[PDB]
């Protein structure tokens, strides 16, 4: 069948030599069956039991019946004919049979035959795979179905490599068969040529039958003896040819050492470095097929090429993705920017480069891709997010992002996950970094290229740092905002925070500061500040905040602040404040001296009252006092008519004063958890009240008039 | 069960054991490829994928 | 169907059976003709 290619040239030649030997042996056997006889004539002068060999000539008359002739011929043929002369063709037939059995030994043995059939089928399909010739031509668009075909071919290749590369069974069996063939050829070529001479045309037999004949010695003729000599010479010449072929095979096999396929010339020529040398039971068959045809080796090599497998998988990845699925996958972030976050995706499908409307790209757990130039088609990309990817880039991609990138965000577990060409992007303005970048004796040195990022303005750090980086401090000359999230690690400013006078916002969350260094006050352009979870117990230093003339907002929430220093009354520039998650119990009147205050969040505190000076803070619009001890509401709370929304839920408030109707701008109110009994009717006359803006339990809400409920539901539906 | 981690394919009767032994003597891998459709967890995987 | 049911000993017994059939038929032929 298809097993033709398995047989080497010497295998076919042995096949045909055996064919010829069997043919001549069968002919000799069938001739000996019928026409083989011997013609015997006695000798009258018998001396020493031998033929003494002692007017027209007259015939010698032995006076013997033809039946007696037949009897003596048969007896002489049986007793005094060489056994080799009588069984040469049968012996040759047996030798041909055993040669054939040894040849088809590994072929008729199912154990190795299963491996052989699997190997030949896989080699056939890998030679004829449509993807193999494409990969060879690479030195593109593909069908999904052919992609599945080549993928299953790769899977079967891996399975077969696992199955047979270990074995080294067929090699041993073929070696044993070759040894048997060589030694058997030697044995027959020895003994047949030893015994060839015994076949002679004329024989002399003394069977000593005188009670039936009277004669002793007979001279007999075997007509085929010359013919059998010819057959013997021809057959042994065939045997010499077979033995020469077998010795060639065994010597070639011993010299070759084909238990590991060199496989380096093909991969070296085609630069397919992923063509490893295969072990025994795979190299031996590979060498045999190379003996048949070297090209078939390469036609399989490309399917042991990992680069080829990865390319095929990338083709399938491109086939799977449709621009519509990316279009539905495009989302809008909180920044109104079109986002296509690619997460745990093997590689880049270039179709994503057609949707120029992409504004923010976020990458997570994507294995080390390289940016192709087609990213130049993504005009709208301004912000970038890469999470744990040591990606590469191309020069046109780098040039496009050099002027078409505005913000960049990186989340890395290891330093190498930061590409080094980041410093070449000169239009970068906002940079976000997440992950421990801390190193020993080389800290803040890997990020030394930030000075090249001249247009850098915003900076977010989540790295658990304990020292302010030198390059960050140097580049802070043009930074307007800096964010550090040491998330537990205590940070020392080393006085190096004041050199960034151009800074306008500063956030240090969970930096465990425990105190305010003086350098913060040196930032004259600083306007807002958050120091969450810095474990701040005493904040009396706020008096130096008189230095900042543009001090707009401040956050010191999630701390130990239980008391309010009065010096904040100096800080009239404040417009917002958020000091929740603290243990504040009272509100000083001096706090109401910052009349510019507009937003407050004093939830989760020990506060139990509201001073009457709330009417002083007329600019206030939002206040949260959740999880406090509030049980009373001053009338002056309702003196601020521009109060928009309130978060007053979860307190001990017994009753809500009827002056809630004075809250004309009241949009959202939280009362859930309050110890209220009846909702004031004037709560239902607020123009901006809605059920969404009404966070209160249904049972307490039911005390409101039914018309109030109906108008609330109508405004909910409208 | 040890390799694929599928505790199914627990055992067989006399006839299935006889046939499986004969297959293994003929070829040790056809039995591995044949027992997959008897596996319960593999059947769950196929049902989940089809669904 | 006709090949996968045959272990190595089955193949060897089949070959021996074919050889024995040849032996018997050849012996019958020789008995008919030359015996």
């Amino acid at each position: 069948p298809a097993y033709r290619i398995l047989k080497p040239w010497w295998d076919v030649f042995t096949d045909y030599i055996s064919i010829v030997m069997l043919m001549i042996a069968v002919f000799g056997g069938t001739l000996q069956v019928t026409q083989d006889k011997m013609i015997c004539l006695p000798c009258k002068w018998v001396t020493k039991d031998s033929c003494n060999d002692s007017t027209g000539p007259t015939g010698i008359k032995y006076d013997l019946d033809r039946h007696q002739y037949n009897y003596v011929d048969a007896v002489c043929y049986e007793n005094r004919l060489h056994w080799f002369a009588k069984y040469f063709p049968y012996l040759v037939l047996l030798h041909t049979l055993i040669f054939l059995a040894c040849s088809n030994f590994w072929f008729k043995f199912p154990r190795t035959s299963s491996k052989l059939e699997h190997f030949v089928s896989i080699l056939l399909k890998c030679f004829d795979s449509p993807w193999t010739t494409r990969a060879l031509s690479e030195t593109g668009v593909l069908d999904k179905k052919e992609g599945e075909q080549a993928k299953a071919l790769f899977e079967k290749v891996k399975k077969f490599r696992t199955h047979v590369e270990e074995g080294d069974i067929v090699y041993r069996l073929y070696m044993r068969q070759t040894i048997i063939k060589v030694i058997k050829f030697a044995l027959i070529i020895c003994y047949t040529v030893y015994y060839v001479h015994n076949i002679k045309f004329d024989v002399d037999c003394t069977v000593d039958i005188e009670s039936l004949t009277g004669y002793r010695t007979y001279r007999c003729a075997h007509p085929l003896a010359t013919l059998f000599k010819i057959l013997a010479s021809f057959y042994i010449s065939l045997v010499i040819f077979y033995g020469l072929i077998c010795m060639y095979t065994l010597w070639w096999m011993l010299r070759r050492s084909l238990k590991k396929y060199s496989f380096e010339s093909i991969r070296e020529e085609s630069s397919y470095s992923d063509i490893p040398d295969v072990k025994n039971d795979f190299a031996f068959m590979l060498h045999l097929i190379d003996q048949y045809d070297p090209l078939y080796s390469k036609r399989f090599a490309v399917f042991l090429s990992e680069v080829s497998e990865n390319k095929l998988r990338q083709l399938n990845l491109n086939n799977e993705w449709t621009l519509d699925k990316l279009r539905q996958r495009l989302t809008k972030n909180a920044q109104d920017k079109l986002e296509l976050h690619l997460f745990m995706l093997s590689g880049i499908p270039d179709t994503v480069f057609d949707l120029v409307e992409l504004e923010v790209l976020k990458l997570e757990l994507i294995p080390d891709v390289t940016i192709p130039p087609s990213i130049a088609q993504l005009t709208g990309l301004k912000e970038l997010w890469l999470y744990h990817t040591a990606a590469k880039i191309e020069a046109p991609a780098l040039a496009f992002l050099r002027e078409n990138l505005r913000a960049l965000h990186i989340k890395f577990t290891d330093i190498k996950e930061i590409p080094l060409w980041i410093y070449s992007l000169k239009t970068l303005e906002e940079l976000h970094l997440t992950g421990n970048l801390s190193a020993e004796n080389n800290r803040y040195i890997v990020i030394d290229g930030l000075r090249e990022l001249k247009r850098l303005k915003v900076l977010r750090l989540k790295s658990n740092l304990s020292k302010l980086p030198q390059v960050v401090t140097d580049v802070g000359v043009h930074l307007q905002k800096l964010s550090i999230n040491n998330e537990g690690t205590k940070l020392i400013v080393l006085n190096s925070l004041k050199k960034m006078v151009n800074l306008t916002e500063l956030e240090l969350i969970r930096c465990d500061l425990e105190r305010i260094p003086h350098s913060i006050f040196s930032l004259h352009n600083l306007q807002e500040i958050d120091l969450k979870d810095n474990n701040l117990k005493t904040i009396e230093e706020i008096i130096s905040f008189q230095h900042l003339h543009r001090l707009t907002c401040l956050k010191l929430w999630y701390n130990h602040i239980a008391y309010i220093p009065i010096q904040i009354g100096n800080l009239t520039n404040l417009e917002r404040l958020y000091l929740n998650r603290n243990k504040i119990e009272k509100i000083p009147t001096q706090l109401f001296y910052c009349r510019k205050l507009r937003y407050l969040d004093l939830s989760h505190n020990n506060l139990t009252f509201l001073p009457a000076d709330i009417g002083l803070l007329q600019n206030l619009q939002n206040l949260a006092v959740t999880a406090n001890r509030i049980e009373a509401l001053p009338p002056e709370l309702f003196q601020c008519r521009k109060l928009r929304a309130l978060h007053l839920g979860n307190n001990v408030l017994q009753s809500l004063p009827s002056r809630v109707g004075e809250l004309t701008n009241l949009t959202q109110i939280e009362l859930r958890g309050n110890r209220l009994e009846c909702l004031p009717v004037e709560l239902g006359e607020c123009p901006l009240l809605k059920r969404s803006g009404l966070v209160v339990e249904e049972d307490l809400f039911s005390t409101l008039p039914p018309e109030v409920k109906e108008r609330l539901w109508r405004a909910d539906k409208e | 069960r040890q390799e694929t981690g599928i505790d199914d394919i627990p055992d067989v009767k006399n006839d299935f054991a006889f046939m499986l032994h004969m297959i293994d003597q003929y070829d040790p891998l056809y039995s591995k490829r044949f027992a997959v459709f008897l596996s319960e967890v593999s059947e769950n995987k196929l049902k989940q994928l089809n669904l | 169907a006709f090949r996968v049911l045959k272990p190595w000993w089955d193949v060897f017994t089949d070959y021996l059976s074919v050889a024995m059939l040849m032996i018997g038929v050849f012996g019958c032929t020789l008995q008919v003709m030359q015996d």
